[PDB]
RNA sequence: GGCCGUAACUAUAACGGUCUCGGGUAAGUUCCGACUGAUACCGCCCAAGAGUUCAUAUCGACGGCGGUGUUUGGAUGGCUGUUCGCCAUCUGCUCCUAGUACGAGAGGACCGGAGUGG
RNA sequence: CACCGCCCGUCACGCCAUGGGAGCGGGCUCUACCCGAAGUCGCCGGGAGCCUACGGGCAGGCGCCGAGGGUAGGGCCCGUGACUGGGGCGAAGUCGUAAC
RNA sequence: GUGCCAGCAGCCGCGGUAAUACGGAGGGCGCGAGCGUUACCCGGAUUCACUGGGCGUAAA
RNA sequence: CCUAACACAUGCCUCCUACGGGAGGCAGUGGGUUGCACAAUGGGCGCAAGCCUGAUGCA
């Protein structure tokens, strides 16, 4: 979803605002919403947690205003901007639980941990 | 002071200041050795006192003295500090219990063995 | 204003003599706190050496001949005016083949095909 | 080991030690405004519902308080800390010789 | 035996070739299913002095 | 248990799930003795018998 852009944590250990500083997928991916991987940067965090402040990591996108639709064409737009950091190079979603609703596309095979939590969708 | 003054300001109770922050005012505190160096005595003494920096479970990291003829104290050797200054080694407010944890007791002790954690020599 | 010698490990030298680090940042050069071809570049010739051994897989001393017109000459961002630089961060990926060939393991194809992306 | 004595300060090295402190993080003690669960309580309860012996009850609705959350500022002392200061002792460091 | 070493150490101190102070041995002293250590409180401390301290030169 | 008013299997955040949604003192475990008994005294209930009683009496 383009660099900059404030994204909230929807999982844990490093609260509030998290800065997207890149978008992978390759050369010139302008955006990336739905549930793509996105290089993030913590800027606030709760005093506690095992992930401090200003830790350049990557993450996923759970709830994004841009919407997600498919089939019929109906759309589910969530006005928010969900991250949900993942322990970086040994890829996997770091944390315990996830907050709020999630997306049905987020259930993408290789993911799966995240969707058996955050009781929703 | 006048009596009236006493009534007004009164006397100030003395505050004792601990000379052993073995924190939690414990009787002993165990930690781990950082360095088992050696230090030179003070003002009129000479010798190479055996000492050890210790990382306490109390969070503090202090310098303790090693009593006895000869220790077997290394690095990551767990030990028990007991508090006791040493007139010659400033910055040394505790002794190291010998006979506890990684601090082996003094070998060939026959006298004040208790103060050196060395069992009763099986006399035959 | 200079030059010189000097104390406990060095370094410094009170004495004597003499005429970059920290901060902010994912990243902070700002900020805050302390025509010609000599030359150049590119190539080739000889092969002492190195490469366990073996000149030429890779590289190559001492020296040698040229080609060019090009230097000196006659992907998003941070910093900076910068160019540059340092720093952060058409074709991809996946599955099947096949965890097989290969391999001590670790690991892991070819060929061919299937889907989904920038 | 007594004037070929003693001894001071700058700077430099040695065993040792350490303070001040802008901010950044966290805690205690909070202020202002916004959001605000459960629950008691208050009001409505209507040709909007269920029950009725028509008196009323329940459902439901709204509201105050309210755990807690949010944005801004302040207190705690704990942490870190580029910045700065730098002290006790010392046999043969350097420049002088202040003092006795 | 060791030789300011290795070490002891509560305080004063002991060890630099005759060490009752280190290490062992013999012997001894004290306690005895205990003995010794560390920690803390009171004591000793009339050293916060009411009992019961002081202030010319010691702190005042 | 003087520390961790730390987390607690079993008997007297963690766990289950069909992902929709659910469940959460005595002795002992981890971390930094899982004993016996209603006999006695006391308590709950009962018209009482008696039943319950890790209080308690004991080991």
């Amino acid at each position: 979803i383009q660099e900059q852009t404030m994204l909230n944590v929807a999982d844990n250990s490093g609260a509030r605002r998290v800065m997207c500083i890149k978008v992978l997928g390759g050369s010139h991916r302008r955006y990336a919403g739905v549930g793509d991987i996105i290089k993030i940067t913590i800027k606030e965090a709760i005093p506690r947690g095992k992930v401090k402040k200003g830790d350049v990591l990557k993450a996923v996108v759970v709830r994004t205003k841009k919407g997600v639709r498919r089939p019929d064409g109906s759309v589910i737009r969530f006005d928010g901007n969900a991250c949900v950091l993942l322990n970086n190079n040994s890829e996997q979603p770091i944390g315990t639980r996830i907050f709020g609703p999630v997306t049905r596309e987020l259930r993408s095979e290789k993911f799966m941990k995240i969707i058996s939590l955050a009781p929703e969708v | 002071p006048t009596i009236n003054q006493l009534v007004r300001k009164g006397r100030e109770k003395v505050r004792k200041k601990s000379k052993v922050p073995a924190l939690k005012g414990a009787p002993f505190r165990r930690g781990v050795c950082t360095v088992v160096r050696t230090v030179t005595p003070k003002k009129p003494n000479s010798a190479l006192r055996k000492v050890a920096k210790v990382r306490l479970t109390s969070g503090y990291e202090v310098t303790a003295y090693i009593p006895g003829e000869g220790h077997n104290l290394q690095e990551h050797s767990v030990v028990l500090i007991r508090g006791g200054r040493v007139k010659d080694l400033p910055g040394v407010r505790y002794h190291i219990v010998r006979g506890v944890y990684d601090a082996a007791g003094v070998k060939d002790r026959k006298k004040s063995r208790s103060k050196y954690g060395t069992k009763k020599p099986k006399e035959a």
